[PDB]
């Protein structure tokens, strides 16, 4: 399905390359004002996919947690091809929505909500401090150091249970110099 | 007497007035060219002569904004200029894209012509209109990375950039010249 | 890249910084000079050396940014360079610290 | 110029001045006109008087000693990280007070590193005027940090791109 | 000191020029300093009294080569110093009522000085000496966007009954909506009887 | 094979105002971008503004005949080529009237220096000489009864250059601006004493600037950042032109 995912991030890369409004490229604009600022993240407006190729919003909906990190991955490629001259590093950007359906209130969000897009409000009644979790992982072999490593999309990964080729049970490690980590933090909300 | 904004570079309104001075090929839809067998445009700033001897679709050449005049009501069509066809800005595109350092030789007036035309004119181009947008947008940006890494080398002695449009040097000007001159007060100040 | 292999140059690197900043070798032996007369007659210093980080950048900004942003890679070589000149002054693991104009960090 | 305001605020910037003689009369420096300044008085001086003390006095009657912001604790500061540095904390002014101060006393070193110090602020400044909204909390905690020199380059910078964006995507 | 009320004075300046940049219009610009004005004149009086006193005292002598020659030299810098500050603030007032001059005027009034009023007075009947004389086939007061569209449309945003132009009429009903020539109409959107562009 | 183009160029050899409008242009570009005031096109402006004058009366009498074949077309572009003409004419005066503006006593200056190399009648227009002269003598009126009239008669000369800063602003002259090299209008390279071929076989200007001591060369055809005082003389003799 490799071959799947690549027309999947095609197909965004498609929407960022030509998605335009009053002779404006939007999200062209967008990508590149923000990579002047250094901030990698792209804020977009739902309405605008739906309006591009409802089919695209129509997978991101039916599952977005496989279909997000896609877009993401579209975006950094993006990123690269409007901002530095190929064949004379930036991170993994943040997809951002902006959303009008309607909204559920936070008492009806149950069982058949798992996994699908919503749209809530209420008041943030607290803020944990910041904490780290990793993006990309460099992972070593106890025993006979054969390295490896996982990349890691956070919508939910585990380290490996046995040596990927006696070496021990259950013998991986990070390396913690290697890897790359972001900032996570958590809310509640009333 | 003169705005503060205006002081020392030009509105884009300027840039554009600029601009349409230049000539423009345009296929008549009206004959004006009367036979042997009334009133003539009797100008002062321009060529009188080719407008007055139009006939309807033998291709002439006028100044731009009497074209785009003629183009506000249906009384011409506006001939793309050659280097604006998809074919030429994709070689552009790939001149852009082999030659680090350099700025491909697009005309001065290359993007201010495009959003003229792309805007006046968006039925006389041959080729589909959105990929003539994708591809001007696609030079602007490449060209806007090749500034990026141009400003890297500002000096207190001057500086060279080729092929810059009209458009993209008037953009840049009042930074480029402001801190070029602020590095020259620096280093002359530090002469004895 | 591998460390290994360059770790040999930033050795030396940091060699030539400490030679070319001498108050840090002078310093190195006032520690060592003070060390051995509190052991001559029956208080000890550490083996610490403050390095100020603008002394490091005048003399190799490629250094001193692998400092900042590579500490892991590149303090390790500078300790050693640092153990091996105490070695060197006359009759255990030394250790660098840091003073200055951090800038972002 | 002489009518410039940003030039008449920087020529009332206070730098600390070292006397080289005993004059009466000058007191009113010191707040109180009924008597001398002395020889080796140490005081805040406005640069517009500073400037002329400084070199008519033979020995003149004062010596500048250098001003804090010209310290090596700040131009060490300056060479690690000019986009960093909050040079409007610093002194309002900087720039202009160091080409002054570069002209005063011909120094080299402090040409250079001010000239390394406006050109890496340059760029990032031309990258902060370039971005455009369809701000930026980025631009706001960058744009604390600029002089009033730096804030008009700044401010007729990003009105160019502005003004350019316009009119491209607008009528 | 006696360079500090200058600092305030220019301070002033300061924030006026910023008042004026950082908004669309012509903002009208604020109230004449003439209490900070004339704390600073008074100064210059004071300075004045200190040159004479000196100057009269010379013929004592005190020193005088150095000690009378410094004592003149700083309190002649403090009079120079506050000449700049006044005529600052003073030429940044005058590039204001010049500018509003000619995007107005050629074509609030407590807050000026009365020097300042009737220079106003004068600059623009100059410019409309200029308007007048030779190169009277341009209006140099007109506008300098460039000429973008020869015929617009307008929106009469207040109402001005019949009035005439060189062939013909307006009747300036109140939204009603032209489409005319513009250079028969820019009077109007200057005068803001007029909407569109 | 034997060439024979210059054979058949004497074979094929057997003002206008179309070259004012482009020498308007010409004069306005470097008018705008240039920090001197810039000497006034005495003759073209006067032709020119002749012409708009016989042209605002050509579109009259037009006029008239039509109150009194007929398509309005062409009288259309006759009225948007003088609106247009007309704008270009203005920003041109009010640009340098607003330079007369920042240079007055430094104008004022090379009037009275009697060993100047420009009288202020080759540098101004009449109209700009009547704007200068009363202009000043209103400003200074404002500034003698708000202030002057206070100051000790050591200060009270507005154009001091001997003050502990001088009084006199005056253009600054290695100014950063953005030229494009023309060469000679004509393209006559062979006649162009200062110009030369650079390296790589393709003509230059070589220009001095004098406090770094160092030489560029400003090839033909393509643009370069370059300060003013450098330029002044190509540009005077319309070698390069301000972008
Ligand atoms: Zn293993």
């Amino acid at each position: 399905n490799d071959d799947d995912n690549t027309e999947i991030i095609k197909s965004f890369k498609n929407f960022i390359l030509e998605f335009r409004l009053d002779s404006q490229f939007i999200y062209r604009d967008q990508l590149r004002n923000n990579i002047l600022v250094k901030n990698y993240s792209l804020t977009v407006n739902m309405e605008h996919l739906i309006g591009y190729n409802e089919d695209i919003y129509k997978k991101l909906s039916d599952e977005p947690s496989d279909i997000i990190p896609l877009f993401e991955t579209a975006i950094t490629q993006v990123a690269k091809r409007i901002s530095i001259l190929s064949r004379a590093s930036l991170p993994t950007f943040q997809l951002i929505l902006n959303s009008n359906a309607n909204q559920i209130p936070l008492r009806d969000l149950d069982s058949e909500h798992v996994s699908k897009i919503v749209r809530l409000s209420g008041i943030i009644i607290s803020t944990s401090v910041l904490s780290s979790r990793a993006t990309y992982l460099s992972i070593m072999c106890r025993n006979c150091r054969h390295t490896t490593s996982i990349t890691i999309n956070n919508f939910n990964v585990s380290l490996p249970r046995s040596c990927l080729s006696n070496c021990g049970p259950d013998p991986y490690i990070i390396i913690h110099e290697s890897s790359k980590f972001i900032d996570q933090q958590f809310l509640k909300l009333q | 007497s003169l705005p503060a904004h205006l002081q020392q570079t030009f509105s884009p309104e300027e840039i554009q007035f600029i601009v349409e001075n230049e000539p423009i090929k345009i296929f008549p839809r009206i004959t004006t060219r009367q036979k042997i067998r009334h009133t003539r445009w009797q100008l002062i700033t321009t060529d009188d002569k080719a407008l007055n001897n139009m006939v309807a679709m033998r291709s002439t050449e006028v100044v731009l904004w009497i074209a785009l005049l003629l183009k506000q009501q249906s009384k011409c069509s506006i001939v793309a200029p050659q280097w604006l066809t998809t074919k030429e800005l994709d070689r552009k595109i790939q001149y852009e894209k082999t030659h680090p350092d350099r700025f491909s030789e697009l005309p001065w007036n290359w993007l201010v012509l495009a959003r003229i035309l792309f805007n006046k004119a968006k039925d006389d181009f041959h080729d589909p209109i959105h990929e003539l947008r994708g591809k001007i947008q696609d030079l602007r940006e490449i060209r806007q990375i090749k500034v990026l890494k141009g400003l890297k080398y500002l000096n207190e002695s001057h500086l060279q950039l080729d092929n810059l449009s009209l458009l993209e040097i008037n953009e840049l000007r009042p930074f480029i010249t402001e801190i070029m001159d602020k590095l020259r007060e620096i280093h002359t100040a530090s002469l004895t | 890249f591998a460390p290994d292999a360059v770790f040999g140059d930033r050795v030396r690197r940091f060699q030539e910084f400490l030679d070319t900043f001498t108050s840090y070798r002078d310093s190195v032996r006032s520690i060592q000079v003070y060390n051995s007369n509190n052991a001559a007659n029956y208080n000890i210093l550490p083996h610490r050396i403050i390095i100020s980080l603008d002394d490091l950048r005048e003399f190799d900004r490629s250094f001193w940014s692998g400092i900042l942003v590579e500490p892991a890679y590149f303090i390790p070589p500078a300790e050693k360079a640092l153990t091996d000149l105490a070695d060197s002054m006359d009759d255990h693991p030394w250790k660098l610290s840091f003073k200055g104009s951090f800038g972002a960090h | 110029g002489y009518y410039d305001i940003d030039d008449v605020l920087a020529d009332g910037t206070e730098f600390p001045c070292k006397f080289q003689y005993d004059i009466p009369g000058l007191g009113y420096l010191e707040n109180n006109p009924g008597r001398p300044i002395t020889k080796n008085t140490k005081l805040n001086l406005p640069l517009w008087l500073a400037r002329i003390l400084a070199i008519v006095g033979p020995v003149p009657f004062v010596e500048l000693l250098p001003p804090d912001m010209f310290s090596t604790k700040v131009m060490n500061a300056i060479k690690t990280d000019p986009v960093a540095l909050d040079l409007h904390s610093i002194n309002s002014h900087f720039f202009s007070l160091a080409i002054k101060w570069i002209m005063l006393f011909s120094e080299k070193e402090l040409a250079n590193v001010v000239s390394e110090l406006l050109l890496q602020r340059a760029q990032e400044l031309n990258h902060h005027a370039s971005s455009l909204s369809i701000t930026n909390i980025a631009t706001s905690t960058f744009l604390l940090k600029l002089e009033e020199m730096e804030k008009e380059i700044y401010k007729k910078s990003h009105e160019s791109y502005k003004d350019t964006k316009r009119w491209m995507f607008k009528k | 000191m006696y360079g500090d009320l200058g600092n305030k004075l220019v301070l002033e300046a300061k924030r006026t020029k910023q008042l004026y940049a950082r908004s669309n219009q012509d903002v009208n610009l604020p109230m004449y300093h003439e209490d900070i004005i004339r704390n600073i004149l008074k100064e210059v009086s004071n300075l004045r009294k200190n040159t004479e006193y000196l100057k009269e005292q010379q013929q004592l002598g005190m020193l005088d080569d150095k000690v009378a020659k410094c004592q003149y030299f700083v309190t002649l810098l403090c009079m120079e110093r506050n000449k700049r500050c006044l005529l600052a603030y003073q030429r940044l007032r005058t590039d204001i009522l010049d500018s509003m001059a000619w995007n107005n005027n050629g074509l609030d009034t407590n807050n000026l000085s009365h020097q300042e009023q009737e220079y106003l007075k004068e600059y623009c009947d100059l410019i409309t000496d200029l308007k007048s004389g030779d190169l009277v086939d341009i209006d140099l007061s007109g506008s300098l966007v460039p000429p973008s569209d020869v015929f617009i449309d307008v929106r009469v945003l207040k109402d001005a009954g019949e009035i005439q132009t060189e062939y013909g009429v307006f009747n300036l009903i109140k939204d009603s909506q032209f489409f005319v020539r513009q250079s028969d109409v820019e009077r109007l959107i200057q005068q803001g009887y007029l909407q569109k562009i | 094979d034997i060439n024979i183009d210059d054979i058949l160029a004497e074979l094929d050899k057997e003002v206008s105002p179309q070259q004012d409008f482009s020498d308007l242009m010409k004069s306005w570009k470097n008018e705008r971008c240039s920090p001197e005031l810039l000497p006034y096109p005495h003759q073209l402006m006067k032709r020119l503004l002749n012409r708009i004058s016989m042209q605002s009366q050509l579109i009259e009498n037009i006029s008239m005949g039509f109150l009194d074949n007929e398509s309005k077309l062409p009288l259309l572009c006759m009225e948007t080529e003088l609106e247009r003409l007309k704008f270009v004419i203005r920003s041109y005066i009010r640009c340098r009237l607003s330079k007369i503006d920042k240079f007055s006593l430094y104008l004022r200056q090379l009037n009275e220096d009697e060993n100047s190399l420009i009288s202020l009648t080759d540098l101004l227009s009449k109209d700009e000489i009547k704007y200068h002269d009363t202009h000043s003598l209103i400003w200074l009126k404002l500034v003698n009864d708000s202030i002057l009239k206070y100051m000790p008669e050591e200060l009270q000369a507005i154009n001091d250059t001997e003050g502990s800063v001088n009084m006199i602003d005056e253009p600054d002259w290695n100014k950063f601006v953005f030229i494009h090299v023309n060469g000679p209008p004509d393209g006559k390279w062979n006649e162009d004493p200062l110009l030369q071929e650079n390296e790589f076989g393709k003509p230059c200007y070589t220009v001095t600037i004098p406090d770094l001591k160092e030489e560029v060369e400003l090839t033909i055809g393509s643009i370069y950042v370059m300060r003013y005082e450098v330029i002044r003389d190509l540009l005077r003799d319309d070698k390069v032109a301000l972008i």
